[PDB]
């Protein structure tokens, strides 16, 4: 059963999602973003000492 | 047989799916606990069971199936009678094997 949602990119924010399939009882998910990491791409140009 | 008076009908959830997709709650008042023969008086809704256990608490639940957006039917418990109406939402599943 496919589903889609949007959750904020804030660490520790206790996001909750609601999914309600008509033939069953609704379900709730707890999502949390424990850590993020934004790694760039590098090309070494030179080195100085 | 036990006697039933002041019988009222409410719907918790409806969904016109192939299976039994609606739950109905009956509130009543009885003198003694026992067995009743529940029925629906319209072919719009088909019940799951034909017999129910009444207890002095006064609440019972039933399951029914229908295929109309707005069902409306008369359900009878033992010798009583009441009117039920509901709103139903489409199911999301496309194909089933029953």
């Amino acid at each position: 059963y496919e589903h889609s949602t949007v959750m904020p990119n804030v660490v520790g924010f206790p996001y909750k999602a609601h999914i309600e399939r008509p033939g069953y009882s609704p379900l709730t998910l707890q999502m949390q973003v424990v850590e993020t990491s934004l790694e760039p791409t590098l090309n070494l140009e030179y080195i100085t000492c | 047989a036990p006697t039933i008076i002041d019988l009222t009908c409410t719907v918790a959830t409806c969904t016109h799916s192939s299976d039994f997709g609606g739950v109905l709650t009956l509130t009543y008042k009885t003198d003694k606990n026992g067995d009743c023969s529940v029925h629906s008086h319209s072919n719009v809704a088909t019940l799951q069971e034909a017999t129910a256990k009444v207890k002095t608490a006064g609440k019972v639940t039933l399951h029914f199936s229908t295929a109309s957006a707005s069902p409306s039917f008369v359900v009878s418990l033992c010798s009583a009678r009441a009117t039920c109406s509901a709103s139903c939402e489409p199911p999301k599943d496309h194909i089933v094997p029953y």
